[PDB]
């Protein structure tokens, strides 16, 4: 007949032997974990050799596979996520130049050198030393001193070879009959054949365009605060009327906020939650930290966790013997192998952090049960929001209280309420706008509609508008701020985050809306609430079988991203904002700069 | 095995379906497209057999695993076999029912 059962032996022998070959380079990556050794390094390396081959293979095999007369909606989703491979279409010598330029630009970043100018010989490295002399520092001279001597000797491979770069993605996607490489980057979230439900690529960023949109009187009030407590606090340089110069972002570009929200605190002479006697009286460590997460799970009534996280999994950093990188890492290595190795140390927000990562290692529990090909969510975003969730269940007081992380006499008054919902404001409305200028930017700048040099204005006009960030001098032709954030020069595409932290919000809110929860709405916790885990284990199973824009209103109401739940649980935060943001002037004046 | 038990290897591929006791041992290609193919594989034509994927470190549901069936017919030739009944005290010198 048709090629029906063609294309369903292709499917299904791609994802045997993809499931095959790429278990065994996620076994060499995880051998290189254990024990690094520079055998290791060529075993990873011929691993990768082998499975780019495959790959290439595959698509071949695919290219000519049509998909207007298959009728089939998981044959569809699954051929024409096949068929894409990339950057082979091309020619060999564009490959090549892209290759090259990617690596000299990750060689030109890794060992971009900027210290003081006094003791270069040994002193603080790029991080996190940096860090704590431009976030932890009384003089300002030396911090904008560093801060623009940091993009004098770096950016100039940071700006053209940023050019080089999408021009060579953009003749890519010209080749693929597309416009730019950041369409590509959002037609993972790309589903088709429900009627109404037509989805095109711009409705994100016209979502997205509104969530802002709305989040903007939030920051309002929040740079408020932030700039009426600095003023209060900081006599030093800045104005009474001037902003927040390029010398106090606190990072490299201005992400975290809870290291500045020293000098924003209301109130020193309440007590607070603290766990340090906590967990140096019963002696918590990793295993009973993985115990109590163990007791969590229970508690939300979400199924055990599977035994490669009791005896597979390391549950201990690899000790003194050897030396490796401790970034949270949780390896989902193949057919039931879920391991989560770190740098393991225990406070409350690296508790939530390791709920984070143990619901990475759930998710991928769940979606385990199908193939290669539906071995991912029908969004980049799912993966980080399903492990969240849990981290901002556990981001409030009451169950740390109950999980006896404190005496049950400590009141849990309004202070410490309101100091937690300025703490979730700084920790994500902190950076989110960042996100926006920085998204729109690329977007832009992917499309080419911005000439490279115009950058000066525009951004910065931004930064002039939506978080109050300038500069004692305007930036040269080749000050790239932008190219300063870690993530854009590793191929990311910089909206996914956004998206990620909408679906975590709107998650949040089902879960603490349909829960029955109530006294402050803050206090909602899905521990000892079975239907919040009983209909958050029904959606975070199936992977990108199905679309997820239905999906999505089922579970909170929302037929695409809104950042209603977002202020849903700031309403506490906006109403304290409004209580304290009515004593004088709020916000700032784009003309005046310092 | 620690780098693992691929020795044997599972059929996957057979155009007609069987009968209660009844085996394959042919590896002729499934060539359910009618595109010309023969011998060795090509256009829509893939092995019968389908490796493995078999080591200790496994998770849940892809361990080697055993499967024994215990079958017999019905008495239609004489029955063969089957376990000891079970007895009790004999008893000497007193009345018992025998
Ligand atoms: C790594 O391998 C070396 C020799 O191959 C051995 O001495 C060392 O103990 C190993 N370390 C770990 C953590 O496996
Ligand atoms: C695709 O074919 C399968 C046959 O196994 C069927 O179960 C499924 O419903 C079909 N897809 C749709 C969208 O109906
Ligand atoms: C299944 O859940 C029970 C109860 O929480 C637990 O004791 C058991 O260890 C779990 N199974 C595995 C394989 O972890
Ligand atoms: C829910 O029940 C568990 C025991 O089943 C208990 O430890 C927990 O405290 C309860 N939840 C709350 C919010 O008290």
């Amino acid at each position: 007949s048709t090629i029906e059962e063609q294309a369903k032996t292709f499917l299904d022998k791609f994802n045997h032997e993809a499931e095959d070959l790429f278990y065994q380079s996620s076994l060499a990556s995880w051998n290189y974990n254990t024990n690094i050794t520079e055998e290791n390094v060529q075993n990873m390396n011929n691993a990768g050799d082998k499975w780019s081959a495959f790959l290439k293979e595959q698509s071949t095999l695919a290219q000519m596979y049509p998909l207007q007369e298959i009728q089939n909606l998981t044959v569809k989703l699954q051929l024409q996520a096949l068929q894409q491979n990339g950057s082979s279409v091309l020619s060999e010598d564009k490959s090549k130049r892209l290759n090259t330029i990617l690596n000299t630009m990750s060689t030109i970043y890794s060992t971009g050198k900027v210290c003081n100018p006094d003791n270069p010989q040994e002193c603080l490295l790029l991080e996190p030393g940096l860090n704590e002399i431009m976030a932890n520092s009384l003089d300002y001279n030396e911090r904008l001193w560093a801060w623009e001597s940091w993009r004098s000797e770096v950016g100039k491979q940071l700006r053209p070879l940023y050019e080089e770069y999408v021009v060579l993605k953009n003749e890519m996607a010209r080749a693929n009959h597309y416009e730019d490489y950041g369409d590509y980057w959002r037609g993972d979230y790309e589903v088709n054949g429900v009627d109404g439900y037509d989805y095109s690529r711009g409705q994100l960023i016209e979502d997205v365009e509104h969530t802002f949109e709305e989040i903007k009187p939030l920051y309002e009030h929040l740079h408020a605060y932030v700039r009426a407590k600095l003023m209060n606090a900081y006599p030093s340089y800045i104005s009474p009327i001037g902003c927040l110069p390029a010398h106090l972002l606190g990072d490299m570009w201005g992400r975290f906020w809870t290291n500045l929200y020293s000098l924003t605190v209301p109130f020193g002479q309440k007590p607070n939650i603290d766990v340090t006697d906590a967990m140096v009286d019963q002696a918590w460590d990793a295993q009973r930290i993985f115990k109590e997460a163990e007791k969590f799970f229970v508690s939300v009534g979400l199924p055990n966790m599977t035994q490669g996280f009791w005896e597979n999994s390391m549950l201990t950093d690899p000790g003194n013997v050897q030396k490796a990188v401790c970034h949270p890492t949780a390896w989902d290595l193949g057919k039931g192998d879920f391991r989560i190795l770190m740098c393991t140390k225990v406070t409350m927000d690296d508790f939530l952090t390791a709920h984070h990562e143990m619901g990475h290692i759930q998710y991928d529990m769940a979606y385990a049960a199908q193939p290669f090909l539906l071995r991912n969510g029908a969004n980049e975003g799912f993966h980080e929001a399903v492990g969240e969730i849990m981290s901002l269940s556990a981001a409030t007081p009451k169950h740390l209280k109950s999980i006896g992380l404190l005496s049950p006499d400590f009141q849990e008054d309004n202070e410490t309420e309101i100091n937690f919902l300025l703490k979730q404001a700084l920790t994500i409305v902190g950076t989110l706008p960042f996100t926006y200028m920085l998204e729109k930017w690329r977007w832009m700048v992917f499309k080419g509609e911005i000439p490279k040099d115009q950058w000066m204005k525009k951004w910065w006009e931004m930064k002039r508008e939506i978080v109050g960030v300038v500069e004692p001098v305007p930036h040269d032709e080749t000050y790239c701020d932008p190219a300063s954030l870690f993530h854009v020069s590793n191929d990311y595409s910089f909206i996914r985050y956004y998206t990620r932290t909408l679906y975590q919000f709107q998650f949040q809110e089902a879960l603490c809306q349909a829960a029955k929860h109530e006294g402050p709405l803050h206090k909602c916790d899905i521990s000892n609430s079975t239907e919040a885990g009983q209909k958050l284990f029904n959606m975070l199973r199936l992977g990108k079988s199905e679309p997820w824009t239905l999906a999505l209103e089922n579970v909170v109401g929302a037929k695409n991203m809104n950042v209603r739940p977002l202020l849903n649980y700031f309403e506490p935060l906006f109403t304290w904002l409004k209580d304290q943001n009515k004593n004088s002037f709020v916000g700032w004046s784009t003309d005046w700069s310092p | 095995k620690v780098s693992g038990n691929y020795n044997y290897l599972y059929r996957l591929f057979r155009k007609s379906n069987l009968k209660p006791f009844e085996r394959d041992i042919s590896t002729e290609i499934y060539q359910a497209g009618n595109k010309p193919c023969n011998g060795v594989a090509g256009f829509n034509c893939y092995f019968p057999l389908r490796s493995y994927s078999f080591r200790p470190t496994y998770g849940v549901g892809h361990q080697p695993y055993r499967v024994v069936v215990l079958s017999f017919e019905l008495l239609h030739a004489p029955a063969t076999v089957c376990g000891p009944k079970k007895s009790t005290n004999l008893v000497k010198n007193k009345c018992v029912n025998f």
